[PDB]
RNA sequence: GAACAGCCUCUAGUUGAUAGAAUAAUGUAGAUAAGGGAAGUCGGCAAAAUAGAUCCGUAACUUCGGGAUAAGGAUUGGCU
RNA sequence: UCUUAAGGUAGCCAAAUGCCUCGUCAUCUAAUUAGUGACGCGCAUGAAUGGAUUAACGAGAUUCCCACUGUCCCUAUCUAC
RNA sequence: CAGUCAAGCGUUCAUAGCGACAUUGCUUUUUGAUUCUUCGAUGUCGGCUCUUCCUAUCAUACCGAAGCAGAAUUCGGUAAGCGUUGGAUUGUUCACCCACUAAUAGGGAACGUGAGCUGGGUUUAGACCGUCGUGAGACAGGUUAGUUUUACCCUACUGAUGAAUGUUACCGCAAUAGUAAUUGAACUUAGUACGAGAGGAACAGUUCAUUCGGAUAAUUGGUUUUUGCGGCUGUCUGAUCAGGCAUUGCCGCGAAGCUACCAUCCGCUGGAUUAUGGCUGAACGCCUCUAAGUCAGAAUCCAUGCUAGAACGCGGUGAUUUC
């Protein structure tokens, strides 16, 4: 991330740790990602990076295309799940866990969005709003 | 040989001993440093913790994502009726610290402050200061002598004062007594300051205002004996542990063959002596003054209190602080207001706030009502209402 | 700041309070409290949960409207 | 209720086990938990989930007897 | 042709038997001293000191997958004693 | 692990960075040698947990040097203040990969830590194999199964009382002891300096994270013996009611209390210095940051604040017993 990410992002309660396997929201052929790493996590003695929404994490295919499968790829959180708080004092969760395929940039390797995709994802990753279809 | 992996200590070793306060009320170890060219001002006030509610407010941030927009915020309200000042003190400064020369009393005392010299007040025969009220009654008989002392002397000068209990809805009934600084002026007009208010009471808007960023003195919620894991957040032991999980399982080496005041040990866990800064005053509000909870976009006459009243607490009748945050302190305890040490801009001390919105829905459970009049609204007639 | 309405029970939501929650098909609910995000949870239905502004609709209960 | 287990009750028997007060830590026994779901650990240890009955459906392999309650689905009250 | 008679056949194998060794290759994983399938000059496999295979069975040892979960991230709370 | 010398390497050029042939040392963290203590017994491997210490500094602060244009690097100084992870395989220490990271530095504390745990390994007794042995049996060869005891004493540590300082009450002072914050990213500077291009910064400012800490329960989540309300099964009270029992009968909601980076709040600024860069200036008519003197300056130190209050440190103040 760095120069991908469009701003900076408000604390979310995390989510997803590592070893969780959110749904593939994108239709880059992959059913779903699993976590094995969150850019930009801290270090702590017995303490998983963890994900939430609009962190890129490192991720595999578990199931999906082969082309995909047995290989280490970002991805972007769009939904979390897990409720979370904004500023603006509302607790929001949604029906799953869910990520899409990128590439360090930040820029998506499909190029469509399933489902709703959260506001923070959206303000960080502009290209992730761009092929979304609800942004909440 | 080494820890295999490196992990932060569990713990402040900067809060110990982790005992209990030497009383419920927590004193200003130090006030604001003196400067003379200022107004003679109280440095500090007292209020007794209310409860929270929650606000709204418009963020003016040039520059976060929630600029010019709403947030809702955690507040913690302060009953802060009148202080009665009761007396001043003169210390002077010494090879060995400020030491207190001597400490002018005012005329009359009042009931609860003189409750508070006493233990078993109702077997009393009252007799408290009376002595000294026969000292006074004159012009400068024996109190425009300890006056000038203090003038001639007393390079520090702190006023006596107590709070209001008997306005304050608890059960006490017994003044809390303190001091606070006077930090402007000369000595001389410190003390002219503390003559003049002699048994006058002061508000607390006189001495806070608006969006100040103070401090709070208070002792914390006591939890009596606590275990390790709590106490220090230790990491827990594993299930399969034979005698016990919520323990520090290496307590020490070998050697030095002692325990280590470092190593987290089981024992008391709050009621300690807090000092904490920067809190900022949302709102000093008037008790003589329906509608407190009024703000210009809300225009309801509706007060601080919430439906029912604060949970184990009560009601507001008189003025109150409302600090953004949480302070250290439960509910119905004496907390003590405190100006800052130092002037902080940050950008985030100088914000200016404007009050949109003050909760005053019912704490005591999921209150959806603000009022009895948009309860009723909602609910239209009841039974019990013929 | 504005008062929103229970997706289930049709209460006011005051700001903070209750939940949010967002359907599979992107759909809001918003919640006054645990209670209704339960009872909604539970696939129950509003128009039957006897308390509700639905049920009161539903039975002409209320028809100061 | 399939059932001399499990739960409750009649006959009969007992009401025996030092007590009172309070409700700190740590324990023993029993539980629950957001999101994740073995990342913990020597190792899923411990726990959780499954579970009765009716109907449907049931693979590889096989010594043709099994595997098999394989796996995997649906239903279950009360009243007339 | 020699040593004391013969000279490891069919099979099986880094096997509960392989030291070097975490063998080499493939597969399984993001990553595997683990697992499985192959390979075989096999220190030191092998034929009732039984070899190979095998449905069913197993409070036997091991690997993976689904389900499930406080084992864990990271702890919190409740009850009895 | 660190020095000294300097044949050479480094386009030339011993010493930017290296450095052979030699030679001087330090250390007791990853080996021996010895046999001084312990065989009327000091519980052995590893991990987990937790504290503290060292520095031979991986990162962060500030610097000096370069074959330092920028970027990234490399070599050093003061520096241990602060951090130094998540995992696949293995009982492993060690190892080796996948990642993240500011970084994934090395060590000690009876090869810290078993009345702290665990018991996977080793290393009792059962059993299998291979080789060896005529055999009983052997095998730091493999494999599987194999009881982890006691604290109530003293001290230490953590908290809690308390006799006597004429009595009692209130308000304080402050010796001493502890101390805490940490790190990163984005925007902006700026596609600018620098550079032939490719590339590509750095201070001031802003918004937020990371790790840590102290609180708090407004909200959200969690807990339910509120056995609060409702529902449900079996049975019992002769029967729709109202209840008992089912070791808290079960299910939904469930206030209050407690509580969560699963919630929210808050976490200060002055001085003296180190390295280093300087000023004036001799020694040594010049020169020279040093010799006298002196300026700035590090996450250092000491203060400011914060925690405790010396129960044999103290002050002020109120009242002090009518047959």
């Amino acid at each position: 991330s760095g120069n991908g990410a469009q701003g900076t992002k408000f604390r979310i309660s995390l989510g997803l740790p590592v070893g969780a396997i959110m749904n593939c929201a994108d239709n880059s052929g992959a059913r779903n990602l699993y976590i094995i790493a969150v850019k930009g996590s801290g270090s702590r003695l017995n303490r998983l990076p963890a994900a939430s929404l609009g962190d890129m994490v490192m991720a595999t295919v578990k199931k999906g295309k082969p082309e995909l499968r047995k290989k280490v790829m970002p991805a972007i959180v769009v939904r979390q799940a897990k409720s979370w708080r904004r500023r603006d004092g509302v607790f929001l969760y949604f029906e799953d866990n869910a990520g899409v395929i990128a590439n360090p940039k930040g820029e998506m390797k499909g190029s469509a969005i399933t489902g709703p995709v959260g506001k923070e994802c959206a303000d960080l990753w502009p290209r992730v709003a761009s092929n979304s279809g609800v942004v909440v | 040989s080494h820890r295999k992996y490196e992990a932060p200590r569990h713990g402040h070793l900067g809060f110990l001993p982790r005992k209990r306060a030497a009383s419920i009320r927590a004193r200003v170890k130090a006030f604001p440093k003196d400067d003379r060219s200022k107004p003679v001002a109280l440095t500090s006030f007292l209020g007794y913790k209310a409860g929270m509610t929650t606000i709204v407010r418009d963020l003016d941030r040039p520059g976060s994502k929630f600029h010019k927009r709403e947030v809702v915020e955690a507040v913690t309200v302060v009953d802060t009726p009148p202080v009665v000042v009761v007396g001043v003190v003169g210390y002077v400064e010494t090879p060995r610290g400020l030491r207190s020369l001597t400490t002018v009393w005012a005329e009359h005392l009042s009931d609860e402050v003189k409750r508070r010299f006493y233990k078993n007040w109702y077997k009393s025969k009252k007799k408290a200061f009376t002595k000294y009220s026969a000292k006074y009654a004159q012009d400068g008989a024996g109190i425009e002598r300890e006056l000038a002392r203090i003038k001639k002397y007393a390079s520090v000068v702190r006023v006596l004062v107590h709070t209001q209990i008997r306005k304050t809805p608890l059960a006490q009934k017994k003044a809390h007594l303190a001091e606070i600084q006077l930090n402007g002026g000369s000595i001389s007009e410190k003390v002219d300051w503390a003559r003049e208010h002699f048994e006058k009471t002061v508000a607390v808007d006189s001495v806070f205002e608006q969006n100040e960023m103070i401090d709070a003195i208070a002792v914390t919620k006591g939890h009596g004996f606590e275990g390790v894991t709590h106490r220090w957040g230790t990491k827990k032991l594993p299930r399969k542990t034979h005698r016990g999980l919520r323990k520090v399982a290496c307590i020490g080496a070998w050697h030095p063959a002692h325990v280590m005041w470092s190593v987290a040990r089981a024992g008391q866990r709050g009621y300690h002596s807090r000092t904490s800064i920067n809190h900022k005053i949302y709102r000093v509000g008037k008790g003589d003054d329906e509608a407190n909870g009024a703000t210009s976009f809300d225009r309801t006459k509706k007060t601080i209190t919430p439906m029912g009243g604060f949970v184990h607490y009560g009601e507001i009748k008189n003025d109150f602080i409302m600090v953004k945050g949480c302070i250290p302190g439960n509910r119905k305890r004496i907390v003590t207001l405190r100006k800052s040490l130092y002037t902080n801009t940050s950008r985030k001390a100088l914000e200016e706030v404007s009050l949109k919105w003050i909760d005053t829905a019912s704490k005591f459970g999921k209150g959806r009502f603000q009022t009895p009049a948009e309860k009723h609204a909602f609910m239209g007639t009841l039974k019990k209402d013929l | 700041m504005k008062v929103e309405i229970d997706s289930f029970s049709g209460a006011k939501i005051y700001p903070g309070r209750g939940t949010l929650f967002v359907r599979g098909d992107s759909k809001i609910f918003r919640f006054q409290n645990s209670k209704s995000a339960s009872l909604f949870k539970q696939r129950k239905n509003p128009r039957r949960i006897a308390w509700t502004v639905l049920f009161r609709k539903h039975h002409k209960k209320g028809i100061t409207e």
